[PDB]
RNA sequence: GGACCAAGGAGUCUAACGUCUAUGCGAGUGUUUGGGUGUAAAACCCAUACGCGUAGGUUGGGGCCUCGCAAGAGGUGCACAAUCGACCGAUCCUGAUGUCUUCGGAUGGAUUUGAGUAAGAGCAUAGCUGUUGGGACCC
RNA sequence: GUUUGACCUCAAAUCAGGUAGGAGUACCCGCUGAAAAGCGGAGGAAAAGAAACCAACCGGGAUUGCCUUAGUAACGGCGAGUGAAGCGGCAAAAGCUCAAAUUUGAAAUCUGGUACCUUCGGUGCCCGAGUUGUAAUUUGGAGAGGGCAACUUUGGGGCCGUUCCUUGUCUAUGUUCCUUGGAACAGGACGUCAUAGAGGGUGAGAAUCCCGUGUGGCGAGGAGUGCGGUUCUUUGUAAAGUGCCUUCGAAGAGUCGAGUUGUUUUGCAGCUCUAAGUGGGUGGUAAAUUCCAUCUAAAGCUAA
């Protein structure tokens, strides 16, 4: 037997995690640059996702390394395989608009 | 309050190390960069101050609604009825070159340059096929590389 | 699924089973001697159908005991009885009769040629495999979310496409 | 939706078997010698056939696939040894 | 079963189905896992998913209309009921046009069938209650 | 040479330096186990954790946890009832290190002692350890050797701030009249403050009596690289990255697996047997002398 009595208290602290998190990370986005990913199983397969990573070959169309993209802040996947087209340049596009919008400092 | 732990700890006389936390932890200092320090505002949120930046706050897809907080009026559809500034501040930042140095070389080398540089001349394909002063053998255009930094820094 | 066939010979059948029963329950409560001869009970014709006459046949062949059994002096009144219910062929034990043995429901899959490889010669098209089942089952529910979707969609249209304007003579309609 | 081709990430245990582990492999073999039941087993394709030595390889074995490859291997001993 | 007196002292809580009632919405319904917000365990807003549901005639007959001063007469007929239907699925025969020699079901029958079609009603919350289980009124 | 010495092993040290135990034990992890108890081991979490995964799709992508899957699948004298998981949505997100081929143009590695120094250390010197392999480089997502073309990059301190902790101190407005009362903090009349009318005390219900409360301010002592300025230096043919070309291109065995026994509901354990390298694991697939999919086991660490 376990009541959630700290249901409104635990998202209070978690909102502390992300301002807290926020805080360290003050320019940067808390959450990393992800994939979007069409899902499995044909009850889903017309549902697109975020995706873990990327991977190296699409980081590679992206025009970047993926040792310096973690530095970036995208996800890296190497285990996933881009097979589909659309979801490939779909996300180089997405790849694209992200490295548009950042201003790295030295 | 009734381990006896806690019995002795209140009858003791030392007193309770008492620390007092649960105001600061609330607010939180950036600490990071200057410019968003100054634009901090310790009222807003993360969420709203992050968007009177400018900045993406989280990247994609937020859970639950945002606040689209009234900024039109939304007026009823009829159906055919019958008759910036310190995102300005940080890309300057961004975009400030920083003091560089060159990378220079160092001495011996230089002055190993200097010897082959008067032993051979301009010419690679002799200075190649040298033993004496060529004793680490290097690479054909590696040593094009080192002169022609050798040149730049003095001499032409 | 199983297979039983002649080694160097072109007799080859894949059969499905179905409703397994075991010797641990009450439904057996009885032992025999292991290496009796056994008899057979045809509960069917296996005449008709030339691909189940050669079931019945590789499965004399099969289920057949030579001499050679151990503990074959006794005769442990032991008999194995098969039934095309359908075209599932009931397979039961007995030892007056007392079912004491393993309970079948098998099912005839397909039949080729050779000794495993052979091309295949006979199908029954009556068979369903499970898979198969499991797949309409994940077809249907997907079937299923793309219609709540859809309806999804088409309430949020109406919503939209469902509000009613104001009279000319009202006050929000003035002011 | 129309296709796009990935590179095959084919292991590198996959890929083949070297010079180098072949030469390792066959240099071990004839140090190590034989263990005694492959002392039987020579001995038993010799007097009784390749049928009961696949047979009894397989019983000192766990599976048939590996006492096929077993037996193979004392055919090639015995082609290594006895002509040459 | 009892000397007396004071205080304490025995159908509580929870889970799963079920009826009824009330409330909101309605072929849809369900904010609160979670996110955003906040005057901060409150309130407020909500993206994507998910859950459950959805996907003919005759006789009457509430009324209503007409006429009738009224009594009554005529007409249209809610719900629902009975009949005669129809169709779908099943049922057992017919076994065509074709037919790979065993495939096929065309047509016509027959009874019942079914919370069947022949124009929805549900979802959520609360309350009271029924059954079951958790120590389950107490000893 | 009956001598002497290398080793190697094994002893001894009131030799030097370290470390183990016990308590507690809510949570965690192992072992044992009835009709839980017990044992052992930790930490602020622990465990698990970067696929020998899940799937069959338009594929997904470490672990963990929540909602749903779902009281479903499955199991069960298919009786009592027992009872999942994929996917999806969310929280949180992070990845790395060994073991295989030589540095052979120089073991480049480290403990310890000592002398100094700016001391969670540094430098020097000397014993040792170590080739029966300590460093650099490389863990498949490859990688290495070169070569070419370019580019691109540099590290270490200080100090002062900042950030964090622990504190210290300052920061409003009636004690105005009357009645009652032992005592006004009660009642009435007239007020002031307020980003302060929370709370407590003061001889009865006190915003205004006191402490506080609220708003801000000034300190003090630490922690610290989180970053922000200054300041001092850092190169030595030093280290690295990207594209192209050329030449190569090595990985977890008493393990996998098999049988049996016990145990669990398929793993685990014991006993016996015991492999492969275009290998192996796992799953669908068949128009069948099938094709295709998907990972790399038997080594390790990792926040939330």
């Amino acid at each position: 037997v376990k009541v959630h009595f700290d249901q409104a208290g635990k998202k209070v602290s978690r909102r502390n995690a992300r301002a807290t998190r926020a805080a360290k990370i003050a320019p940067r986005p808390l959450d990393l640059l992800r994939p979007v990913v069409r899902a499995p199983t044909v009850k889903y397969n017309r549902k697109v996702r975020a995706g873990r990573g990327f991977t190296l070959a699409e980081v590679k169309a992206a025009g970047l390394t993926a040792a310096y993209a973690r530095t970036i802040g995208i996800a890296v996947d190497h285990r996933r395989q881009n097979r589909n087209q659309e979801i490939f340049d779909a996300n180089v596009q997405r790849l694209k608009e992200y490295q548009s919008k950042i201003i790295v400092f030295p | 309050m009734t381990s006896v732990r806690k019995r002795k700890m209140n009858r003791s006389s030392v007193g309770k190390a008492t620390r007092r936390n649960k105001d600061k932890q609330r607010k939180i200092n950036i600490q990071s960069n200057p410019i968003i320090a100054a634009n901090w505002d310790y009222s807003l949120t993360m969420a709203q101050n992050y968007k009177k930046l400018g900045l993406r706050a989280k990247l994609q897809t937020p859970a639950g609604g945002k606040e689209a907080d009234l900024s039109k009026v939304v007026k009823r559809i009829p159906l055919t009825k019958p008759v910036t500034e310190v995102v300005k501040k940080l890309e300057e930042l961004a975009s400030r070159p920083v003091i560089r140095k060159e990378r220079s070389q160092s001495e011996r080398e230089e002055e190993w340059l200097e010897k082959l540089y008067k032993k051979h001349g301009d010419d690679y394909k002799k200075m190649f096929f040298d033993k004496k002063l060529n004793i680490y053998q290097q690479s054909e255009g590696d040593l094009k590389r080192r002169l022609l930094r050798w040149k730049k820094r003095n001499g032409i | 699924y199983l297979w039983l066939s002649k080694p160097p010979n072109g007799p080859t059948i894949k059969f499905y089973i179905q409703n397994l029963h075991t010797m641990d329950e009450x439904x057996x409560x009885x032992x025999x001697x292991x290496g009796s001869r056994p008899v057979l009970s045809f509960d069917q014709r296996f005449e008709s159908s030339p691909h189940y006459q050669l079931i019945k046949e590789l499965l004399v062949h099969n289920f057949g005991v030579p001499p050679x059994x151990x503990x074959x002096x006794x005769x442990x009144d032991h008999v194995m009885s098969f039934s095309i219910v359908d075209d599932k062929i009931w397979v039961r034990t007995y030892e007056s009769l007392v079912e004491i043995g393993p309970r079948f429901v098998m099912t005839v899959i397909l039949i080729l040629e050779g000794s495993f490889g052979g091309p295949k010669i006979y199908e029954n098209k009556q068979y369903v495999s499970p898979n198969v089942v499991r797949a309409q089952i994940k077809q249907q529910a997907a079937e299923e979310a793309k219609s709540r979707a859809e309806a999804a969609v088409e309430r949020k249209i109406k919503r939209r496409e469902n509000v009613l304007a104001a009279d000319p003579l009202s006050n929000d309609a003035l002011f | 939706v129309t296709s796009m081709t990935p590179a095959p990430k084919i292991s590198y245990k996959k890929g083949a078997a070297s010079n180098r582990t072949k030469f390792v492999r066959s240099l071990v073999r004839e140090i190590a010698g034989l263990s005694p039941y492959e002392r039987r087993l020579i001995d038993l394709i010799r007097n009784s056939g390749e049928k009961r030595a696949r047979k009894v390889a397989k019983k000192r074995l766990g599976s048939f696939t590996r006492a096929k490859a077993k037996v193979e291997e004392m055919n090639n001993i015995i082609a290594a040894s006895r002509r040459h």
